[PDB]
RNA sequence: UUCAUCUAGACAGCCGGACGGUGGCCAUGGAAGUCGGAAUCCGCUAAGGAGUGUGUAACAACUCACCGGCCGAAUGAACUA
RNA sequence: GCAGUCAAGCGUUAUAGCGACAUUGCUUUUUGAUUCGAUGUCGGCUCUUCCUAUCAUACCGAAGCAGAAUUCGGUAA
């Protein structure tokens, strides 16, 4: 599959054509844009950020894991 | 004026096979069309085969030329049908090549070859045989060969 | 089988017998075998006729024979046979020879099965089936390429119609 | 740097000047070397290397049958 | 206990530090697709997860096992059955590590390409001066040669336009071939072109001192006209100090019309010789992407 | 240069008697297992000896004498 | 212990024993009474090419090659040991790369095709110059200035290491390219060459001396006498 | 201790040869002994693999398997204590 | 661990019996997904020394080791 003793050369499922090659790959990017829309939403606005000022939030108290103990 | 002479392996009948050469037309200020042209149309008698081709340059002019190679004979004298690369991969050359074509390659081959006797260029010939993996006489080119240094098979011309 | 007793024993191969196929109009016995040869049997008399048929490098894998309806009136069917070097080797056994030797596959031909409109269907391990084309002397006309692994078998619709030939349920 | 740059820059530059002489003398000094290991490591050292020493030999012999 | 935690400690390395090839941008997707086999990428580091699993759970059997050991032998015998075990496991991923060797080593050296900044793709046919362009143009050190396929991966250089940073991309040549003879070296530039949004340059030599004719040259571009849709295209006509447009027969004057007639490419000619004419061409199609990607984001 | 510790070589009563224990019982657990076990049970003249000829040319006599010798 | 290990290489091709010897021993002795000339000939530093040449333009007689010592045992070494009368005298006047011309032609055809056989060569350490070469200065090329630098191709970068080391040539690399700072005189004419200069010319593909098969003499069958030919022994 | 080589030349070295059909067939953008998959033959030999590795984008060049020239008397391999 | 395979040796005139190195099956399957009975002694504080089986600091070696950073290894308490 990949190495110095590699013998793969071609894909394995090429596109039927170019056109559905486009067509696929601007599904694709369209797709990508609005699952990071989606994840900018929450997590940019929260966790992401939270690490450029250096802020971070504080421990969990032990507290809160009673009734989990062995 | 001096002659230079160039050696390439070129598919017959097939336009722009000179691309290769293009190292070789820079320095020599050629034109890889007419160059490419001149290779097709001596390789106009084989089609679709692997062949060695000498490209001669006296002043500013270009001949094309086809060297006889002993798998090319082989091959050709197979008779198989032409093949489109698009269409053809992984093609096996197994067909029946007759004792009379062989020594008719051997022949051809007898000019430029080291061996003292036609038999000697003949099992040359039969060897290349076997290496494109060709049946001879429905026989097998090594059991033909053996044939020969017995003795029960005896080649004409001495 | 009336009896249910042995009446032939056919011992002419070297190595292990793979493949047998009868005749479709019930003349002659192909057998392919693990040392790449095919021999064919007189069943009447339980005979070799003449010797065996070579050009194959790897065992036997698959037999086919030509439809009675494609075959012209006073002449045999050909044998299509297939082997592990992937090549489909076609044998006319009227003059005992070798025609067309296909050979587009990379890897071991699983099958081989003779259709009713003058093609030959060839199944092989490089995960393909290829279509060729009989009356354009040998060429691979199609390759079908769906599969993610070896196709192991294949199938026609007419497959009983073309082993069956003239015969029928009544065997006139 | 992207993609084979330090094949690149061999190819462009070559080596330090003394690269083949010196691996050929480290090479020449691996016999040395080897007797060395296997006379001065000790403890667990040593017994893996005794043990690597029985499986290359072992490796080479299958090779030359 | 403690050799447990080390397996999985390396295992977690392995696992954290390996890219997300389903969760990374569409083109380095299709790259890395191209470059290593997705599915056996997947598939390797599938293997480490569920070795990573199988260890930590042969640690707790082996552990709650050991609660009940009555002497030293027992004892000692039950922790060499959970340390083989374990061996046993990571014996087990000999091939998918030395895959994922390879694939470190070689995912390390790619150039870091940005899919959404200001792009000037370079392609056409090989040995037409793509590689050539790039260095006049930015500091890249792609080699230069005058044979096929000198170039085998894309290659990126930076520029400065108005006080902004462009990046160039130099990729292999691509044949006329269908998509399913197409190999992976030329699938490289094929993604490339479909994903980059940017200004395509295809170049074109007159000389034919490529090995392509210019018949062929016509027949790539209008081969590869749907790959360049909504991006800006341009076409450079290099080695002008050979031979010139002007100065062709009448037949590839009427192609290269056919050529500039598709809208709404515009034709420029270069050569590497010429510093004015490639800052020119290269300024130009600067401003094409500029034009277009304000014009987008006014909208 | 930190020299370590060296392990001592005086003897030690208890450790000498206990290796005569093992001992004792290796010696009887080998000559058990040698009656027990089931495995099946002349190099002649060496290369570099000189007088080679003269040593096969006595044995082959010696050899042509008792052939007639227990005959006659 | 404490000895040199042997190199252990896994090839396809075994030595010769004692029986080979053995075999060219029995072919130089039935060629000796099959043929009526034997000339003894001197073909020191011979490419195998060329040897295939001769023997295919003298087809119908024996060239044996061998081992100078196995050649004159079949001969016969000494007076009381010689295979034919008068023997001795031509196998003691064998030395260096002997090769035997068992033949049936004429003397003057055997001497004027010797005579008029000649063959560009690379030139040998311990000879003559035949012409005096200098690398140019600036990038050194493949042919290093016979042929002109715009047909010739640059000297690829992988001989660097031998040029500088192996021919004591000061070189350097500048963008994949062998440069030299100066131009280098490799040999000037009518100077006796050493293995250094020889294997520079060697590299470069500068043939310019001159290959001759040396005659020291034959033999005649039913005559039973030796003639000295002293052809080509300047 | 047992095998082998050896003044019709021991081991070590230096030098020279190391060829021809032939860039063998399939495959590759390229692949010429040396990324791979199957055959691995024939000739000329003193000998020379459809090639032991370095190397090239492919060639080249080098190498070693094998053979010869110089040198001149012992040498090598596996085992045991 | 159990069951097997190979075969350098051991063994022997009866291809029996041992048997290193390598290796396969189960455990444990493919797309990086998603707490289960220690039956009997434990821990602090103050303070000293020792080992090296080295975490850091010193010096080295190797690695697609560009740089930066890291990994594996050697000497070293
Ligand atoms: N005359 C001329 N030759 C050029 C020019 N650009 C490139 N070349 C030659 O074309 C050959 C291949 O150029 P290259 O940059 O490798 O083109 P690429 O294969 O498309 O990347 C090189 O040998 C150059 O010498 C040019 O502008 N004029
Ligand atoms: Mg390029
Ligand atoms: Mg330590």
């Amino acid at each position: 599959a990949f190495g110095p003793k590699a013998q793969r050369k071609r894909p394995r499922l090429a596109a039927s054509n170019l056109e559905d090659l486009v067509k696929a790959t601007n599904e694709d990017i369209t797709k990508y844009e609005e699952k990071q829309v989606l994840d900018a939403t929450l997590g940019l606005m929260g966790n992401q950020e939270d690490k450029e000022n250096g802020w971070t939030s504080a421990a969990k108290e032990a507290i809160f894991s009673k009734g989990q103990s062995k | 004026n001096e002659v230079k002479y160039l050696y390439l392996r070129a598919v017959g009948g097939e336009v722009g096979a000179s691309a290769a050469l293009a190292p070789k037309i820079g320095p020599l200020g050629l034109s890889p069309k007419k160059v490419g042209e001149d290779i097709a149309k001596a390789t106009k008698e084989f089609k679709g085969i692997k062949v060695t081709v000498q490209l001669k340059i006296q002043n500013r002019q270009a001949a094309a030329s086809v060297v006889p190679s002993a798998s090319s004979l082989v091959i050709t004298a197979l008779k198989e049908p032409p093949r489109d690369r698009k269409k053809d991969k992984n093609v096996k050359h197994s067909g029946n090549i007759q004792l009379d074509e062989i020594i008719e390659i051997a022949r051809q081959m007898r000019d430029k070859s080291f061996g003292r006797t036609l038999a000697s260029v003949t099992k040359e010939i039969l060897g290349t045989a076997q290496s494109v993996g060709c049946r001879v006489d429905f026989k097998n080119p090594h059991d033909i060969i053996e044939g020969i240094n017995a003795g029960e098979i005896e080649i004409p011309e001495n | 089988c009336d009896t249910q007793t042995p009446m032939h024993t056919l011992k002419g191969h070297y190595n292990w017998v793979l493949c047998v196929s009868w005749s479709p109009d019930g003349e002659v016995i192909a057998t392919g075998s693990m040392d790449n040869t095919i021999r064919l049997w007189d069943p009447k008399s339980g005979q070799c006729l003449g010797d065996a048929l070579r050009g194959h490098s790897k065992w036997i894998t698959s037999l086919s024979w030509e439809p009675i309806h494609l075959v012209k009136p006073g002449s045999k069917p050909r044998l299509a046979s297939s082997s592990k070097d992937g090549t489909i080797k076609i044998w006319d056994t009227v003059s005992r020879v070798c025609q067309y030797t296909m050979s587009g596959h990379t890897n071991s031909v699983s099958c081989v099965k003779w259709g009713g409109q003058g093609l030959l269907y060839s199944g092989s391990h490089d995960r393909t089936v290829r279509v060729w084309d009989i009356n354009s002397q040998g060429r691979c006309i199609n390759i079908l390429k769906s599969h993610a692994h070896w196709v192991n078998h294949l199938s026609l619709s007419t497959d009983y119609a073309l082993r069956i030939g003239a015969f029928d349920h009544t065997g006139k | 740097p992207q993609n084979d740059y330090i094949e690149r820059h061999i190819k462009q530059h070559g080596k330090r000047l003394d690269h083949e002489e010196r691996k050929r003398k480290r090479e020449a000094r691996e016999s040395h070397k080897i007797s060395e290991r296997a006379q001065k490591l000790t403890g667990w050292k040593g017994k893996q290397f005794a043990k690597k020493r029985y499986a290359e030999k072992v490796s080479m012999r299958k090779k030359i049958k | 206990k403690y050799t447990g935690e080390g397996f999985v400690e390396k295992f977690e390395d392995i696992l954290k530090g390996f890219p997300n090839i389903n969760d990374v941008h569409p083109f380095h997707r299709d790259l890395m697709d191209t470059l290593y086999e997705k599915n056996h990428y997947k598939i390797s580091l599938a293997a480490i997860s569920r070795a990573k699993s199988l260890v930590e759970q042969v640690a707790r059997d082996y552990v709650r096992l050991l609660k009940f050991g009555q002497s030293l032998f027992q004892c000692k015998q039950l922790k060499r059955a959970a340390l083989g075990r374990m061996a046993t496991i990571v014996k087990k991923l000999r091939d998918p590590l030395a895959y994922l060797e390879q694939v470190r080593q070689h995912i390390g050296r790619l150039p870091s390409i940005d899919p959404n900044t200001r792009t000037l793709l370079i392609c056409g046919y090989p040995n037409v001066g793509k590689s050539s362009f790039l260095r006049c143009i930015t500091k890249s050190d792609v080699d230069v040669q005058p044979y096929a396929f000198t170039t085998k991966s894309l290659y990126v250089g930076h520029f400065d336009y108005k006080y902004l940073r462009f990046q160039a991309i130099d990729t292999p040549g691509i044949l006329d071939r269908p998509t399913e003879e197409m190999n992976n070296i030329e699938m490289q530039s094929i993604y490339a072109i479909a994903h980059l949004r940017s200004c395509v340059l295809y170049f074109m030599d007159l000389s034919e001192q490529c090995g392509f004719t210019i018949e062929a040259q016509v027949k790539l571009f209008h081969s590869i006209k749907p790959l360049f849709a909504n991006k800006s295209v341009m076409v450079v006509i290099n080695k002008t100090d050979i031979i010139r447009p002007e100065d062709l027969d009448e037949e590839r004057a009427q192609l290269l019309e056919s050529v500039k007639e598709v809208p709404g490419v515009e034709i420029m000619t270069s050569s590497c010789q010429l510093e004015e004419n490639v800052m020119e061409v290269r300024n130009k199609a600067c401003e094409k992407l500029l034009a277009s990607r304000i014009e987008n984001k006014l909208k | 240069m930190r020299v370590r510790k060296r392990q001592s070589r005086r003897t030690s009563t208890k450790l000498k008697e206990g290796i005569k224990k093992k001992a004792s019982a290796h010696r009887k657990k080998e000559k058990k297992m040698a009656k027990k076990d089931v495995t099946w049970r002349d190099p002649g003249i060496p290369s570099n000896f000189p007088y080679k000829a003269k040593i096969l040319e006595e044995i082959e006599a010696k050899k042509m004498k008792d052939l007639e010798e227990r005959e006659l | 212990r404490s000895k040199r290990s042997k190199l252990v290489t896994l090839a396809q091709t075994d030595k010769k024993g004692r029986e080979n010897k053995e075999r060219i021993f029995d072919e130089v002795r039935e060629a000796l009474d099959t043929y009526r000339y034997v000339w003894v000939l001197h073909l020191d530093d011979v490419r195998t090419p060329v040897l295939q040449e001769i023997r295919t333009s003298w087809a119908g007689s024996k060239l044996i090659m061998g081992k100078r010592k196995v050649l004159q045992k079949a001969l016969g070494e000494k007076r009381e040991e010689e295979y034919k009368e008068n023997l001795y005298q031509l196998s003691k006047l064998c030395s260096g790369v002997t090769g035997l011309l068992f033949t049936d032609e004429d003397v003057n055809t055997v001497k004027e095709y010797f005579k008029s056989y000649v063959r560009s060569d690379y030139s040998r350490p311990n000879t003559k110059a035949p012409l005096t070469f200098t690398i140019p200065e600036g990038i050194v090329y493949s042919r290093g200035g016979q042929i002109p630098a715009e047909e010739d191709v640059p000297m690829i970068h992988s001989l660097e290491p031998t040029m500088r080391n192996k021919f004591e040539i000061p070189t350097k690399i500048k963008a994949g390219k062998i440069t030299i700072d100066s131009p280098y005189l490799v040999c000037t004419e009518g100077e006796k060459l050493d293995v250094r200069q020889a294997l520079i010319l060697k590299q470069f593909g500068i043939a310019a001396s001159e290959f001759k098969v040396k005659v020291s003499a034959y033999y005649d069958n039913d005559s039973s006498t030796v003639e000295s030919t002293n052809i080509n022994m300047e």
